[PDB]
């Protein structure tokens, strides 16, 4: 299928190593930092989004991470 | 030496009066002058060495040991003696031993002991101080003609030798006239407080003060077939092991040790005479007798052709490569920058008087186009080529560029930097001489601070200046902190 | 792998249509939703998370569609 | 040694890259890290330190960060 | 380098003297000392970090202590 | 080292700035880290020349400060241990006693 | 009495076969098909290029220089196995002899 | 991709990852970062595949 | 840039002969002739007043 749904969730699980379970734990986290790399405006944007919705500082760090989570993995 | 693309060439523009510009040459980079109805001219310090060079101080890095001595006395009885400590060959310390009747000794106690070894070192350092008067500065001056081949090639110039003993020098350009050279070759690097040493074909140099605290033993470096090792006790290390006797070997080789220990260090040239690169010059441009080549030809009449694709310096400034086909070969080309959508004629050539000298021949012009899409044309009439490009970016792009490489400049050059491009001026001066004495008091306060320690010192003078109440000092201590930050990250060049 | 990071957003549009416009419009639509059908508990969890993290009902909103949205792509 | 001793911080800036800038630039970081990393033990007793000495929160961290670069440099 | 990290402080101790115990016990005091009366400029500046740090006198004496063995130590 | 033997505390040979080997006695060796040694010096930003650092001996030397040495002649032979025998003496008899 | 070698780091080093890859500024990385031999050591680096250096594009474009690599000495360290051991008590019988 | 040609970003193809080499038209060269194609799993920890 | 040696005239044009001056603290050029034929001498000399 699309790499998009990996078999990642399931709570099926045992002893033994999975299939590319080395590349698989940070393959998402690696896209994630190289795109931030790459478009780091957005930062700006997400910091202006989270700056004028969260009015607790816990509010505004989760909104900004899960915002600058979101958009290189929505893409 | 004609640099285009070196992405250092700091384009230097105007006169003050008289028809010269104060500049200063360094080594990484050029200065391309371009003034009103002049040649203009990418001129740079092409290399620096020192013809003659006085040995001053000889480290030694290699040990080898021989010829181990031991003497002992009873512990009552005192300090032990060698005849070979007087020897100034011999290195030796005292060590307590503890001494029996299993030992000879005939009473019991801790007894004094000496041990004196040979010392002689394999390879040396060969530290040699440059006397400030030997030295030769080349500077190489391009003409910047236009011709085919000169694009960035560093082999095509005007190499004038530049000496305390004949500073000012007329560089007679080809067909230009003589550009005239009043330099300072005194002010440079302050060789008087360097020692450039040389390892082992390795040579760097380095400032004085710091090759007289390396923890080495030296020599006075009188070129002499039996050298005096002056504290040989830091290579040989004496182990007293178990109290009971004393036994002498060498630490090793400390090239490494040493090579490490010149970090931050700029290196060197040193094959063949010694040839000093990494420094700067204080030039003064004096243009009064430089002429162009055409200002008598006429202008072309037929067409132009692009050879080579028109390409952006890391400056901005475009260059173009065209072929004249025509049969008057002494001409002029004509260049008019047409911006878009008007006839406004705001892009100016770099290329003094761009000319064709022969049919066959090519012609590198160079030209600094306007900050938005404009198109330039080449000929005259309506068969004239018209090439179109598109620079990017912003005015206010190009002025933070240019503050932050005059940040970088005053950063290595410190208040010789001030005098970069200074047409005469006034407030120059004065910015000249406030920034003297602050540079001063601030290399007297941060003088041996690190790369990052510079940068902690930095936060914290910020950190007080933001939690000051006096305003003053609130001030004063960020402005401080800003450019310690600075200073910090482009310390280490 | 390589499909994670799709050549969406770059700045170079044009009125041809590009390749695989009408399957990557939704692709990342269709995995969201069927990851949230797939996994209903986890819209139980969102609420919670969203209710003791939301002062207000935009807040709320917004952190309860960030945390739907960023689980199923972070998969 | 002479190691001990780097010719960094003295007055002779040039252009030219020195010898060894890029290595010699975070050597001394690169020890310090390593050094706290192996002897953990340490990080406590600094803050320890830095807490009954620091007055003030800003008095603490610059004890705490002291202790903690002077330490493994000493060494 | 290597030289920066001695083999001191370390959890081996027996009766017979260490490699280089006698040479290597105040070669940092040594390298402190030298740089320090070789930079006398950055003892005010020091002394003045100090001041406007520490409160209490002894606050202030350890600030100014160990930022003096801190930058030699850092060079 | 080279005809010089030290006692070093485990962790800090895996830590020390050398380009190692696995130690496997193979003819050619596969040397990590090989970045510590060589030094890559940009120049002018125009080109980029590679040299050796040196003979890192001094250096090493230097580093085992503080470190027990040891005697490596012939079969290594380690001195500047301790033990913990425990004397039994329940068959010692004296000599003259008679 | 036996040795086992764990690691050998080395001190000295010996530099040959010294290569070059360039790349125009926009083209991106330049690659040596050396970089992946373990036996080379190399660093990627920025220069500046130009009509001069043989490019078309100016600005700065990266390079690569990857060179051989071999340690001339090294310094082995080697474990020793806990019950390979010998500890040689001398024990004295202090009979008053002369 | 055999017959078929795109546009795309050159950061963006610079970053995609794969095993890449100089483009030389050179039979059997070196692919710098190929160890993307391939997997090497643990059989619990008796042994490498 | 004063002139510690009060009148300096050749005696004899064979013999060489040697000036005593006393330049400024800032960098000086020191001319020892008429014409452009004059012997320039530039001095930097390093301090404060
Ligand atoms: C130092 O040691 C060397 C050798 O270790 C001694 O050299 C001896 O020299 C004499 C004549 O000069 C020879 O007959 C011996 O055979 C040499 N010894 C050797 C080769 O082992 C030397 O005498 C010693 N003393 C001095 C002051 O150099
Ligand atoms: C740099 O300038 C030199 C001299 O102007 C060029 O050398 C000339 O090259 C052309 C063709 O390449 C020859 O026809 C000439 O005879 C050469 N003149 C000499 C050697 O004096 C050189 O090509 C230019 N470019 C570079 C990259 O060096
Ligand atoms: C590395 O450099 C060496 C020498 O610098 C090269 O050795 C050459 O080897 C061939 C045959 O193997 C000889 O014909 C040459 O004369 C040698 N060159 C010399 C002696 O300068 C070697 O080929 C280079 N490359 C590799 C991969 O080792």
């Amino acid at each position: 299928s699309v790499a998009l749904a990996p078999h990642v969730g399931m709570g099926l699980d045992t002893r033994a190593q999975t299939w590319m379970s080395a590349e698989g734990a940070w393959r998402q986290i690696e896209k994630v930092e190289t795109w931030a790399f790459r478009h780091p405006g957005f930062t700006i944007l997400a910091l202006f989004l989270a700056h004028y919705i969260g009015t607790s500082l816990t509010q505004k760090v989760v909104i900004f991470i899960l915002l600058m989570l979101v958009t290189p993995s929505m893409t | 030496m004609r640099c285009v693309g070196v992405g250092n060439r700091d384009f230097v523009e105007g006169l003050s009066g008289a028809t010269w510009v104060d500049v200063v040459l360094e080594h990484g980079g050029c200065v391309t002058t371009m003034a009103k109805n002049k040649p203009t001219l990418d001129i740079e310090l092409q290399k620096t060495e020192a013809t003659q060079l006085a040995t001053l101080r000889k480290l030694c890095i290699e040990g080898k040991i021989t010829n181990v001595t031991t003497d002992s006395r009873c512990p009552t009885q005192g300090e032990a003696i060698l005849p070979e400590e007087q020897d100034q060959n011999y290195v030796c310390k005292h060590t307590y031993v503890d001494r029996g009747w299993g030992n000879g000794c005939g009473l019991f106690g801790k007894g004094s002991l000496v041990t004196c070894a040979k010392f002689q070192c394999l390879e040396l350092i060969e530290g040699k101080v440059v006397q400030h008067e030997n030295l030769k500065y080349t500077v190489i001056i391009t003409v910047h003609t236009g011709d085919q081949h000169q694009v960035g090639n560093e082999t095509q110039g005007v190499t004038a030798e530049i000496t305390p003993q004949a500073s000012t020098v007329e560089a007679i350009l080809p067909e230009y006239g003589t550009l005239g050279l009043e330099c300072s070759p005194r002010t440079g690097l302050d060789f008087n407080e360097m020692i450039l040493l040389t390892m082992k074909n390795k040579a760097w140099m380095v400032h004085r003060q710091w090759f007289f605290d390396l923890p080495l033993p030296w020599t006075s470096g009188a070129t002499t077939e039996t050298p005096t090792w002056n504290k040989k006790e830091l290579l040989v290390t004496f182990k007293n092991a178990h109290a009971k006797k004393q036994e002498v070997v060498v630490l090793g080789s400390q090239e490494g040790a040493m090579h490490t220990a010149l970090t931050g260090a700029t290196e060197i040239q040193t094959s063949g005479g010694t040839s000093i690169f990494a420094g700067h010059l204080k030039c003064r441009l004096k243009m009064d007798k430089l002429e162009l080549k055409g200002m008598s030809y006429a202008m072309c009449s037929n067409a132009f052709v692009l050879k080579k694709e028109v390409s952006e310096t890391q400056h901005g400034t475009i260059l173009i490569k065209v072929e004249y086909k025509g049969e008057d070969a002494p001409c002029k080309i004509p260049f008019s920058t047409e911006d878009g959508q008007g006839k406004a004629h705001n892009g100016r050539l770099i290329t003094a008087n761009p000319v064709v000298t022969k049919k066959e021949e090519l012609v590198n012009i160079e030209a600094e186009p306007p900050f938005g899409e404009s198109n330039i044309i080449i000929g005259i009439g309506d068969k004239a080529l018209r090439i179109n490009w598109y620079k990017k970016g912003s005015s206010i792009g190009k002025m933070f560029e240019a503050t932050a490489r005059g940040a970088r400049r005053m950063a290595i050059l410190g208040d010789t930097a001030w005098d970069f491009g200074s047409v005469g001026g006034v407030l120059n001066s004065l910015g000249k001489m406030v920034h003297q004495i602050f540079g001063s008091a601030y290399t007297a306060l941060f003088s041996g601070v690190s790369w990052i320690m510079k940068i902690g010192i930095g936060v914290l003078l910020t950190w007080i200046g933001l939690n000051s109440k006096n305003t003053s000092m609130s001030f004063s201590c960020i402005v401080i902190g800003i450019i310690t930050l600075y200073l910090g990250a482009v310390v280490q060049a």
